């Protein structure tokens, strides 16, 4: 009706009056801040830090927890909800990850929601502005339709290897930084199907099916190293942190920058793409936004881990050398994707300079950092072998 | 040349056809069942649009907190007694937000489908999101409120108290350690289902009824996610339903995972709602037997039963042990109130009134027992009492469930009396119900969990609440009391002076 | 010292584990622990309240051992005892199967966690067996659930029924 | 103090009882929606029209007016404050007129604001991720930071002939378009000082002042011409629908959408330069949304105005002639630029393809709409004869 | 390859260099100034920033109303008096916004600086959303409120009233006709420095006082932006401090300006405070005094000396008028109520004494006058009378002064009674009081507004009414009424059968 049926505290009368005369005079602590025992990052605690430190109910027996006693209800066989088990690395705190970019939730889907209307806003103003015209082709129904739409495979299974973390994470810090560096991946996998759906609508004739692209990644050989490491990445890894470093510190760093950077986002604009490029600005910049993330927990905090320091740099030293043959075996493949580009597109030079660029800002962001003695040139030469 | 896009239902289409075959393609957590490889997802979302919902949501909600509800000083302007019952309400609440993460995210790594895979995903961001609201009530609380000790400092405060065990059982272990499918059941089917959905609601109601408006802000934008998590575990069924294992094991997890979730719920929620408030929305009696009985068990169940669910066989011992659980809970809960990061009340007389009218008898138990106790001067710090002394005094053992940590007196209580103490291998174990005992006799390995009296043996009560940071900020003050009034409020001192140890009540068999 | 978080009993074990210096050494004396402190089959509940945390400190030192003497390949395939790890998994994954009912299952299960838990076994096979074993232990542990009375099971499991209240 | 000094009614019990006590039992008029009686243009009223639509107190006497009377005080001499005077198009209403986009000021601030963050986060993406180093040096130091950069003068001319129309427009609805038409220009200027500044934060020997750019537009020949006309649609024209319709439905349609779309945005990525169309990609976005209400307004409500129909077509169609000389004369200085470029870049014809391009969209879009009739190939024909 | 961005600080370092010089580059609006083409703003801002910062605030705000706000039901839970009030405040401050757009965009012409014109054109996009906000704000009373008559159609219903043309003088026209610096003085330097800014605060004081919980959301958003446009109207100043014209013109037109804007705001603002409330905050005398004299004409004025500002001369004469301006004029806007589109109500005991004890000999003749006019039935339709009736029996003209439009009657008024009738080819001029007269005999081409009994003259009341759509929904129903009350509501018929014909108050001295 007019007020309602329901009496509000708040605001009826009777009800507000018997609540302000239960009141005190003045809190009954002076201390009102959440989260104040949190050792602050940064200057002053974060509102970030506040929300999320602590929020695992570990207890003191994996390192960092405030709680005690085992967990109420473990899986048959006795494995624990969580525990030192589920991974090689030790710290004396998981706790002490830090996102640099701070993102909980909210400023997390704010900013992607930000870049979803903005995406919308491009397509109609591209489609409107008819640019499509000044697109070569061929690079359109070949190489943006079978080989750029294959890559979408790469990126979803980047993003499941993720699954088995989201579960095993040691601690609320690194389970959301985990979450939001998966859930990138995916976004970018469905964008590059975004693409192809938008290409089918403003192209007569183009068919947006996952079909060709799908075949391309299962039985093609441009991606069949690249798809052995992403199934092995993905399934074989059963160590969370082997995982996500491996992932991001090693074959996406490599592999991923290369095909993303220095082959669709360097070659499209050449071909009259602007939109391919628009997508992998995205692409790049969730890159950099996990970079920041990835260093600060394997380098920061595990890699320069006061008490396993040494020990951590051992087992990501093992992993980097693990998964850089298969990384290298993917560049590989890939090389032979070149060949099929029309004469005059690029040469050996301008390949090898961009080999060169990824492998040593590999060497700069990841490699050096726990002191792997990577030979650049010795890298580029095996990749170089795939050229035809 | 037309203003054309793409949405999300159009790269939806293509979803299914993500995932690829080859040898190793398979979950990496052991399980009975075989989720199908062609399940589908009832909500087509792609992670940009999953976002800008959710992002809209947001908004609103921080809108209404930042600025109106700020002006309005309502974090100020709640009863006492509602401000101590959303510590507890809201920081337990986040546990299960955030297990519930790590539970669909093995949930997405045993899906084969991919959007069986990609639902699960949607509530992986999901519970991230509502594990970082309902820190926000207790940061909104500790910034704005009455009384911050506890709302600012629970995730280590709330480790002292027995209540805290418990609801690791339901809503952290058996969220994620089990069976794929047993965790889905505890989380989705029953868990959100049968009990959040209908709680979040409730808490909003009870919320509003006592002055309290951020948590309706809040709550009510965490259940608009609530749909979608329904849907994932109905399609877990689903997924699972033409498999051979199912008929073998399906209604067994589901049962288990029925009696684990209501243990905990049915004496606590009430608890909360009827002791933790001063105005009243409804007897917990008939909104249990609504919610559990009529709408789950009857209406939601019905229809899974399609897939061979049927209801849980022990759903009648449940409604039967229910009637009084959480009126005997609350006497454990009050006599051991230093154990908390709470502060609790003794129903007044217009209360006591209400609970009389709603449960016949409740006077001649309770209600007598409560006016001793005050009588002995247990909300006054210079009577040397703690209601747990009288326990002591007229020989009432307390003992905690091996299985799921819930605190009993069965000397004492009016609803369940069963006590099973048995002995195995060196170790003490004591069962409060034939179901939580069948859940040890059979997986023993599974049950480990150390209770408080075991942990505590031997010391002085003070020295578990300084050890664990049980103060507030002077150093000197108890966070918990056992009365909501601003004045005369039990010191560290108080406590020690009353040289009260703790023992392990089983440790009298021989 | 009797604290819940800080005592003597786990100082006490910090200086036991301090002098574990050598791997074959370290990953033995864990072994030993988890034998004599874990799960419902341990030889004693007398660290019930902090072989939690002692364990995990245990784990530590042999993992630091190990990363040190084992060569890469090693690292990553072979138990700190020296033994090839996937042979390890695939034999107890084959006692496993021929499992004749839960109850030896169980004992299977239970018994791999004691032994290879990892710094022992490389956490990848373990997780690996965490995944098989489990699923064998459950398929037979969930069969006809119910159908075994209380009065028989407490038996089955031979536990000794101290008081009972109905 | 806890509960402070200020007493509110809503929440006061004393207060809301006596306000609640004066309440009435329910609401005194059922019509529960504001701006009932405004003309939906759409199914349904929208929040943009009804917060909109007749703000502006206009008496009958301008067309369309809700009001009575003559204006409470005018300027020495008599004119009104807002008057028929101001423009020679006429028109049964002046509040017809409607943004395709509905934009009110909170959707216009929210998207932008969206493109403001995006573009921060962007910038830091592609500095971390190093891909100034496959621009062209040559491209940038010379291109961009002096051709692109003395746009900006260009897009600031179109921004303030806007002006005199936040003054003198005859309606809210059209007000509020030409403010947001205007701003958007303002902001690409400043985008294009914004590419030049972060150029100079990551490229050491560029410098962001704008003394180079500006010369260039001032003193240059590439310009000349465009400057020329930019100036007169200016400071010249007095009336302010001849300045809107001749800045976006004819000088920004044709000079404008060349120097954007088909020089910079086609010829950047040439040279590995896709920094600058990530900006252009906003203004085509901004073209194309101020091109909706463009057309809405000089078309669909002026020059098919139910009274007025022919007579606002002759005054646009004479208002198009007027300035499609002046325009086409900015574009044959312009035409000078490629004779700049490095040997090889493009050919007579690709720049000729381009150039019908501009034309067929502009005879599309605007020519045709009131019936001007013009020669695609005499105009293509009059512009390339600027070149060597 | 760090990370790296760049601010609007550091683009707006070369905004300033943006203008070039040019023959016609100059402004197209009629001046006696030069604004120095060097001047600089306050805020360097760009068009990105700026939409960023705004846009966060409306987050907030549409936040609150459409979540929280919605849910307390505070569209409903205001004081009738003030719903009504709000349907003037908000409406009206709505055409100030608007044509505030037109003025800055006539401001941003006439800078030559490329700093000053940005800050002019930041103002023209803050109006804009000004506008709307207001617009909003009516729009959500007309949806959820207790009367959506006149908030949901003041854009139309407002022309009816005389109220409606004093406001239009300050508002719309004194804002945008006249020479550019004449307008900013009316605009920024007068009507926000002087009045708007303090006077949006106030209103969100009167509003929280009287249940309305809507406005204060939203003009104090509204607030966040004045500093911008106050920085706008001092450095309109700066801008032309230096040019000889300056020492000749400035205080002349701002002398004017500040007479234009008290002579509508003293009377009006201090009414719909005092009269459109139950509940109070503070007297409109001690807050005139204290925003005028001191805050203004003091402080702020000040600041402007070394430029060669001084005080408008018309000052002392504005303060004398003021005193019993505001009451002086309910009387007459309740006389004439049917031709609102509001509801207006007569002081209750409680106000008739609250006014006796802050304005001493206000009950004697205000007082007696509202007591005389309810016993006579002014409230009841069945009475048939209406306040204006009384006037004409008593022989008390009502004027509008041709300047400010503002009604006046010189033989009841406890406040100013001096008039001037003038004739000139033709027509005869009323004038409230000299500077208004100056005014019109310099500029009589700028002044030539036609009154209410001008353009009423002959007709019958109910027929003006029905015209100009006056009625609610049911097509009978008065928007306006001469009582707050839900039953015995005036319809059209009630005030036909009364049959009261306008008549030009002037032509009895012919
Ligand atoms: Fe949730
Ligand atoms: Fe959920
Ligand atoms: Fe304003
Ligand atoms: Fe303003």
């Amino acid at each position: 009706s007019m007020l309602g049926e329901r009496r509000r505290g708040l605001t009826d009368p009777e009800m507000a009056a018997v609540i302000l005369k239960a009141l005190p005079e003045a809190p009954l602590d002076g201390n009102n801040k959440m989260g104040y025992f949190v050792t602050p990052r940064w200057k002053r605690l974060t509102e970030y830090e506040a929300l999320t430190v602590y929020a695992q109910p570990n207890a003191d027996w994996i390192a960092g927890g405030l709680d005690w006693g085992d967990w109420t209800q473990k899986f048959h066989g006795g494995r624990p909800s969580w525990g030192n088990e589920t991974t090689e690395l030790r710290t004396v705190d998981w706790f002490k990850h830090r996102d640099p970019l701070r993102r909980w939730h909210a400023p997390y889907v704010k900013d992607k929601a930000e870049e979803w209307r903005y995406t919308d806003r491009f397509l109609q103003g591209y489609s409107a502005d008819g640019q499509i015209r000044a697109m070569n082709p061929t690079w359109r129904d070949e190489f943006i339709n079978r080989y750029w739409g294959a890559f979408l495979f790469n990126e979803y299974g980047l993003f499941n290897a993720h699954s088995q973390g989201a579960r095993e994470a040691l601690s609320d810090v690194t389970r959301v930084s985990l979450a939001f560096w998966g859930f990138d991946k995916i976004d970018i996998a469905q964008m590059i199907q975004l693409e192809r759906g938008f290409l089918a609508k403003i192209v007569p004739g183009f068919d947006e099916s996952t079909a060709v692209p799908k075949a391309e990644w299962t039985n093609g050989e441009v991606y069949k190293s690249a798809r052995l490491a992403v199934e092995g990445l993905w399934q074989e890894v059963f160590d969370w942190n082997e995982s996500a470093f491996s992932v991001h510190a090693v074959y996406d760093a490599l592999f991923g920058q290369f095909v993303r950077r220095e082959f669709f986002q360097r070659l499209a604009p050449r071909f009259g793409d602007n939109l391919t490029p628009f997508f992998i600005n995205q692409a790049q910049t969730y890159f950099q936004i996990a970079k920041q993330g990835v260093q600060d927990l394997y380098y920061n905090c595990l890699g320069d881990d006061p008490e396993f320091s040494d020990y951590n740099r051992t087992v990501m030293r093992n992993w980097t050398g693990k998964w850089l043959e298969p990384t290298i075996a993917a560049l590989r493949d890939f090389m032979g994707l070149f060949a099929k580009l029309p004469a005059g597109t690029t040469d050996k030079e301008e390949i090898t300079a961009s080999l060169y660029r990824v492998v040593d800002d590999w060497i700069e962001d990841y490699a050096s950092r726990i002191d792997f003695k990577a030979d650049r040139d010795q890298i580029v030469k095996a990749v170089l072998a795939g050229l035809k | 040349r037309a203003p054309t896009s793409v949405n999300a239902q159009e790269v939806h289409r293509w979803l299914q056809s993500f995932n690829w075959d080859f040898k190793n393609n398979r979950t990496k957590y052991a399980t009975k069942y075989k989720m199908a490889n062609e399940t589908k997802e009832q909500f087509k979302l792609i992670a940009k649009e999953y976002a800008r919902m959710e992002a809209v949501k947001d908004e609103r909600q921080f809108g209404s907190l930042q600025d109106a509800l700020t002006r309005l000083n309502a974090g100020v302007r709640v009863h006492p007694k509602w401000n101590e019952t959303m510590k507890v309400v809201s920081n337990f609440l986040e546990v299960g937000e955030y297990n519930a993460i790590a539970a669909t995210g093995m949930l997405w790594d045993s899906a084969q489908a991919a959007e069986q895979k990609n639902g699960y995903l949607a509530q992986v961001l999901d519970e991230i999101r509502h594990t970082h609201q309902c820190a926000y009530v207790n940061y909104y609380f500790a910034k704005n409120g009455q009384d911050p000790a506890g709302h600012n400092d629970a995730r280590r405060t709330r480790t002292i108290g027995p209540l805290w065990k418990g609801m690791k059982r339901v809503f952290s272990d058996g969220f994620i350690s089990g069976d794929a499918v047993e965790c889905s059941l505890n989380l989705q089917l029953v868990g959100e289902a049968c009990f959040t959905n209908p709680l979040i609601v409730a808490v909003t109601e009870w919320a509003a009824a006592n002055g309290d408006e951020i948590t309706p802000t809040v709550f009510l934008s965490i259940e608009t996610d609530e749909l979608r998590h329904m849907a994932n575990g109905y399609q877990t069924v689903v997924s699972i339903a033409n498999d051979p294992a199912s008929a073998k094991y399906l209604n067994t997890d589901l049962n288990n995972a029925f009696w684990t979730q209501q243990k905990y719920f049915t004496p606590v929620l009430g608890m909360l709602f009827e002791y933790g408030s001063k105005f009243k929305v409804e007897p917990w009696v008939k909104t249990w037997d609504r919610w559990v009985y009529e709408d789950w068990g009857g209406i939601w169940i019905g229809r899974l039963g399609k897939y061979g669910v049927e209801s849980p066989r022990s759903l009648k011992d449940a409604k039967q042990d229910a009637y009084w659980a959480h009126h005997d809970l609350y006497l454990l809960a009050y006599a051991l109130w230093p154990t908390g990061f709470f502060r609790l009340a003794l129903p007044d007389q217009e209360e006591m009134e209400w609970f009389e009218a709603n449960y016949p008898g409740w006077y001649d138990h309770y209600g007598k027992i409560y006016e001793e106790w005050r009588a002995r001067g247990c909300e006054d710090p210079s009577s040397g009492f703690i209601p747990l002394m009288w326990f002591i005094e007229n020989n009432h053992p307390i003992y905690i469930d091996r299985v799921s940590q819930v605190p009993f007196c069965p000397s004492l209580a009016k609803g369940a009396s069963t006590l099973r103490v048995h002995e195995y291998n060196g170790e003490m174990h004591t069962f409060s119900d034939q179901w939580g005992e069948r859940m040890w006799l059979a997986e023993p390995e599974r049950y480990e969990c150390q209770n408080i009296f075991e942990q505590y043996e031997g010391r002085e009560l003070s020295e578990v609440i300084a050890e664990l940071h049980g103060l507030r900020s002077d150093g000197k003050t108890l966070i918990a009391q056992p009365h909501v009034r601003g004045d005369k409020l039990w010191t560290l001192d108080d406590i020690k002076r009353l040289n009260c140890v703790f023992k392990n009540p089983v440790k009298a068999f021989n | 010292k009797l604290g819940i978080h800080s005592n003597d009993t786990r100082d006490a074990w910090v200086n036991k584990i301090a002098q574990l210096n050598t791997l074959e050494k370290a990953a033995e004396m864990l072994k030993q622990f988890r034998m004599d402190h874990t799960t419902p089959f341990r030889n004693s509940y007398e660290l019930d309240n902090d072989y939690l945390w002692i364990e995990a400190k245990l784990e530590e030192k042999v993992a630091v051992l190990k990363a040190r003497a084992f060569n890469e390949v090693d690292f990553r395939h072979k138990t700190a005892f020296g033994e090839d790890a996937k042979s390890v998994l695939d034999g107890t994954v084959a006692k496993m199967n021929a499992a004749k009912d839960k109850w030896e299952a169980e004992k299977i299960h239970i018994g791999f966690r004691q032994a290879y838990k990892p710094p022992i076994m490389p956490v990848n096979y373990f997780l690996d067996g965490e995944r098989q074993l489990g699923t064998r232990l459950m398929e037979l542990r969930n069969l006809n659930y119910y159908d075994t009375p209380l009065e028989e099971l407490r038996k089955q499991r031979g536990v000794r029924v101290v008081h009972l209240q109905s």
